[PDB]
């Protein structure tokens, strides 16, 4: 619930073991990596880079699992788009995006490897698929992998999260014939210094600081 | 037309393997895939897998992973399913489906007449038919013993007595073998004047039986 | 995506001289020890037949007045002596990387003395209008070259959008053409004017000739 | 494994009645904007026959007494006015995911 | 002998599917790529995609990409074209090519006769064929109006008229029908004296018509 | 095209499977280079090496790897929408590497034997240089001076 309402800050928390991360099992590839970025981000501008309503006028949108439920209701990520076919059909789709934003733009994506061949034959109609990301150094594809596995938030199935940082001028283009979990928002970050990631538990009042540690503030005029 | 058409029925001893054939016409032979569904006698369907002519691919269900082998000659377009280290339990109808499109896990729409493959240790040891004579006013009938492989046919007066008979089907015995009865309802009042014969044919054993019926 | 640039559009040659058809891609399309350049025949009516293939090799049973030359990004065919049989439509193609474009065609015309039209009019009959609607026609016929315009008159005024016209083919018999102009009204349209005519810019001519009748006169 | 339970195992219903015959999965067939049940008809030694697919869409040359509904986890297929022709075996099925399994049946009288 | 040969011309309503086919013949089917080109009427070709038959794998052009389908059937090493959502401009002569060489990107040498797939909406309206007169030393004519579709024929004096004959092609009207005008050159002197009779024949309509043309 | 690769392609329309092979007998650690085309459509793909489903294979004592090309339309960097991978390794003394392929290779046309030298490496600067000799350098200016720091 931070996505409509936070794209600023001074520094980030996070407790210890949170639980509400990956709803829908699978490997976020260079996660760490990813933590090390937004380290450094004091802020950025969550925009529709692939708008739900016209981006993909052929593709059945609105694909939903129970491992993402909210409030009860199956729901998904509000930052992607499970894609599905429409009328029988996953037609090729070639959507591409410049960024003209004049920042380094964060972009998010997936890979849905189903649990069974006809899981991946009902949502994408094709038993073959292939994803292909790609931009003016980025170049990557992924086959899906099918396979049953240990029954994850009741899901046997994976999704492989992926990201990249597309820079001004840069456009990366997808290409897929299925099983993408296409970006529906993306980021355009704002690096700042002095700015972090804090790993705790602690609480919060509206008292203001000039330090900040997981244990607590620091208000005091010693060097040590 | 679209079709399929299926090889037809056939014993099997236990232990051994047996081969379904699904002949496609009408339609392009590739471009559907096939399942093979099966359905055992008095019982519901069971799936088994699908077949993709294109490529020769195919998936099976794991109750049936170890012994099915599906196959297709595009030649002739043509599928077959080879079932192995057959036991009892197997014995049913197995039946060829084509998808009704392309692509999409859609349904079913074209199947094959089905194929009765029966699994058990018998000779197709041939019928004997004896009489249900009645005694008074009351129906008539005529019984099938211990006969093996189905199926058998009955009728009545040579293909005449078609009024208010009743086959009633098989039962699997103990034995290993079937048995059946055939009944006519009927007036009493014709009965003693009239004649009747039970009828029997038998193809698997080339056996045909006729058995006169009366008081 | 290589677009294949050909010209020009048409040829005016006579039998025995040579016709150069120059194709031009945006981009090379030569690799593998290979250019992958085709020149296609298409006579009207008919497929195209492979003329040659890989800029420079001629297919079999082709005649040797055809030849291919060049590389790179540049493309010729050659054809000599040029005869009645190769008047057609000729095709460059690329096979170097999807899409396989071609180029947009050549038409060739054997090369002829200039030579007036025969011109005539044919007024609408009367079965025209017991439809509904009559056309007038205006004819070209055995003239060379194919530029002549016509331009349509009625009660000497000015006709306009209402018109339509179909030429044939070069005719073998003396390699000439003709032209049917169309001019379609309604009985209605047709009743409220009552002189038709039809005029001719053309080479053949001193100076545009048009025709002329008036309607229903003995 | 998508397990298609199936109600009710018989139906007494009279000439020109409405048969309802209830299926349900153990989890949602629905995706693609599909919901991916299928419901057949097989009389007695007969083969099946498709009556509808995607759980709403009736096939070509079936008869139009014959209407789906449902979705996700919980499907339906109506029948009216039921007619002699309609006495046999009714199955579900759901080409979802693997193993595609049908319902176990649903006798009509 | 070697040869690709394709289904017959057709008509087809906006907004519905054609399939076209070519029947391959004298060569391995399998072996060389089959391309799908067209050309509209009076223009140049333009490409569509090809299909390897071995594998039934594909690729078609941007402009085609979301329409058009490409198969084949290998026990009849026969391909299938499959346009959907047909548009007007969509009419054209749709051909069937094999590459001269496997493997690498050679030329198209076999080709197919060509279909003439025509989009319009229109219910094959029959032709009316009328006079186009002469008055004095000049040639005559025949004109057909407004039928569909093509193709249509015409002749003049139930074939023996071969002399100074102009078969002008047709036009398409607005009106979404065809029309076109025949000629014959002659000398004016046996004008008058011998009789001339138009003739035209529209085989989708099934429909002959004579028409005689006199000053 | 670089110099100290090759960029094979097929001939008289064949792409014949490759096999050649190099044992480094140097007595020194050779720099191998080679690449892979990720052209940018099947049909240059088809053009340049006239197969579909091409691939790469290289192998040695420990290195063994395959690459297959990826085709697929990408942004036009330097007016060219496909894309080389380049690969390399250290070939040891003794060992044996062999490149296979039926397509997209972007073969080794020279390599290098490594001498290893202590002392020296890499400086990123863009200062000139004169024919000065010196003691000590570093990427603003050398150092001539008998400081310790
Ligand atoms: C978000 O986390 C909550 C827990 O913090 C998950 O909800 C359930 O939490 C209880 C413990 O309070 C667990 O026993 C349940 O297993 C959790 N649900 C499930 C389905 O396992 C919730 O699932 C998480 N959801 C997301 C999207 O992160
Ligand atoms: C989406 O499909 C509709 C179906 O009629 C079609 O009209 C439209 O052109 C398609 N648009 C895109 C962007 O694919």
């Amino acid at each position: 619930e931070l996505l409509i309402s936070r794209e600023s800050w001074s520094y980030i928390v996070e407790k210890p073991n949170p639980e509400n991360g990956t709803c829908y099992p699978g490997h976020f590839a260079d996660y760490e990596e990813l933590r090390e970025q937004l380290s450094s981000v004091s802020s950025f501008e969550r925009f529709e880079i692939f708008p739900k309503e016209s981006s993909w006028p052929n593709h059945t949108t609105t694909g939903v699992s129970a491992s993402c439920s909210h409030n009860g209701e199956s729901s998904f990520y509000k930052n992607l788009l499970w894609l599905t076919g429409k009328n029988g059909l996953y037609p090729n789709l070639s959507k591409s995006y410049a960024n003209n934003k004049e920042k380094e733009v964060l972009v998010l994506w997936g890979v849905h490897h189903p649990p069974n061949i006809g899981d991946q034959r009902a949502l994408y109609h094709t038993e073959n698929a292939y994803v292909s990301v790609v931009s003016s150094h980025y170049s990557r594809k992924f086959t899906p992998e099918i396979a049953k596995r240990p029954k994850v938030r009741d899901q046997e199935g994976r999704i492989n999260y992926y990201w990249t940082l597309l820079e001004p001028g840069d456009t990366i283009i997808f290409e897929a014939n299925g099983n993408l979990i296409a970006p529906r928002y993306a980021f355009a970050l704002s690096r700042g210094f002095g700015s972090g990631i804090i790993n705790s538990n602690a609480p919060m009042d509206e008292c203001d600081a000039k330090c900040q540690t997981p244990q607590g503030a620091i208000n005091s005029s010693l060097p040590f | 037309q679209v079709q399929l058409v299926q090889s037809g029925a056939e014993v099997k001893k236990p232990g051994a393997s047996v081969k379904v054939s699904c002949k496609a016409s009408g339609y392009t032979f590739t471009g559907y895939y096939i399942h093979w569904v099966r359905q055992a006698p008095g019982q519901g369907l069971e799936w088994m897998g699908w077949i993709n002519p294109n490529t020769g691919g195919t998936v099976y269900a794991q109750t049936f992973q170890a012994r099915v082998t599906m196959t297709r000659d595009t030649s002739i377009s043509t599928a077959y399913m080879e079932l192995i280290r057959l036991r009892s339990d197997d014995t049913a109808v197995y039946y060829c489906a084509r998808e009704r499109g392309t692509g999409a896990p859609d349904a079913f729409n074209i199947w094959g007449q089905g194929t009765l493959v029966t699994v058990s240790g018998a000779s197709t040891k041939g019928p004997s038919v004896f009489p249900l004579a009645p005694s008074g006013t009351a129906a008539l009938g005529c019984l099938v013993k211990d006969y093996f492989p189905e199926p058998v046919t009955v009728s009545w007066n040579s293909g005449a007595l078609t009024s208010g008979v009743h086959t009633f089907p098989a039962v699997l015995q103990s034995s290993g073998l079937y048995s059946l009865s055939s009944v006519v309802t009927v007036p009493s009042s014709s009965l003693g004047t009239q004649t009747y014969i039970c009828n029997v044919n038998h193809k698997p054993s080339n056996t045909k039986v006729d058995k006169k019926v009366e008081p | 995506d290589i677009v294949m640039t050909q010209s020009p559009a048409s040829l005016a040659v006579s039998l025995g001289q040579r016709a150069t058809i120059s194709c031009r891609a945006s981009k090379s399309v030569s690799t593998s020890g290979y250019s992958y350049i085709h020149w296609y025949q298409q006579k009207p009516g008919q497929p195209p037949k492979l003329l040659i293939y890989l800029a420079t090799n001629l297919e079999s049973g082709v005649p040797a007045r055809f030849s291919g030359s060049g590389s790179g990004t540049d493309f010729t065919l050659n054809i000599h002596p040029v005869e009645e049989e190769d008047a057609a439509t000729y095709y460059c193609q690329h096979s170097r990387d999807t899409p396989y474009t071609f180029g947009g065609g050549t038409k060739l015309e054997i090369k002829r003395t200039v030579a007036a039209p025969s011109v005539f009019i044919f007024p609408p009959s009367d079965e025209q209008l017991k439809s509904g609607t009559a056309s007038v026609v205006c004819l070209l016929n055995n003239f060379y070259p194919r530029e002549a315009k016509v331009q349509w008159k009625v009660d000497n005024a000015l006709q306009s959008g209402n018109s339509q016209e179909s030429v044939t083919e070069q005719d073998s018999k003396d390699s000439t053409y003709s032209l049917s102009s169309t001019l379609t009204l309604s009985k209605a349209d047709y009743e409220k004017h009552k002189v038709y005519a039809c005029e001719v810019t053309h080479q053949g001519l001193s100076s545009p000739v048009t025709k002329s009748f008036n309607r229903g006169e003995c």
